């Protein structure tokens, strides 16, 4: 009974290294256990910076909301993390 | 639980790091000028948060955390970096690092990284 998650997170305009600062996001996922079904844009745009301020995704999760929203907001640099159970 | 371990080659870079943590409520716990001296202090003065700067390759601050990592797994590093640097930050996080700012540095940002390790 795992979950399935929508996330947009939303980067403030001046952000830099944009690329690093949503693989930070990956990161947390994968420690979470998490499993990305799919992104928007496609994960060879992302590394390539081919995105403007926010970066969608579609994940597997074995943690609820609480905690996952928890664990996103401990990312610095981000304007905004939204998360809808789907 | 606010200590901090600076390590820059640059003089002025450390001194804008420690107006940045005073202001913040944070504390100079000590100074490196190189990754050798950084795992150094590290044992020594047993911070709770460590910047390293890696906008230098020939300076080595990424084999510095992962001698740090090795010294202790819970460590908790800020890289420093800079513009166009995303595929060596990226691979500071890989090595253990848990955060990122980039130069110039800018308070609000600097602040943020701070707090958000702790």
């Amino acid at each position: 009974g795992f979950k399935t998650f929508y996330i947009k997170v939303i980067l403030k305009e001046g952000t830099q290294l944009k690329s690093a600062r949503i693989y930070l996001v990956f990161h947390k996922l994968e420690e979470l256990k998490c499993e990305v079904v799919r992104t928007i844009p496609s994960v060879e745009e992302i590394e390539e910076e081919k995105f403007e301020n926010e970066v969608e995704l579609f994940v597997i999760s074995p943690v609820d909301l609480e905690k996952l929203s928890e664990a996103l907001s401990s990312i610095a640099d981000i304007e905004r993390v939204i998360i809808k159970e789907v | 639980g606010k200590r901090v371990l600076i390590v820059d080659d640059a003089a002025f870079m450390r001194m804008m790091l420690k107006d940045i943590i005073t202001k913040a409520g944070y504390e100079v716990a000590g100074e490196a000028t190189n990754g050798r001296e950084a795992v150094e202090k590290y044992k020594e003065l047993k911070p709770d948060i460590v910047t390293m700067d890696i906008t230098m390759p020939e300076m080595n601050g990424i084999d510095a955390i992962k001698e740090i990592m090795k010294i202790d797994p819970n460590a908790k590093i800020i890289v420093c970096s800079a513009m166009g640097q995303q595929a060596m930050v990226i691979e500071a996080i890989k090595a253990g690092a848990k955060d990122f700012i980039v130069k110039p540095f800018q308070p609000s940002r600097v602040v943020e990284a701070l707090n958000k390790v702790s």
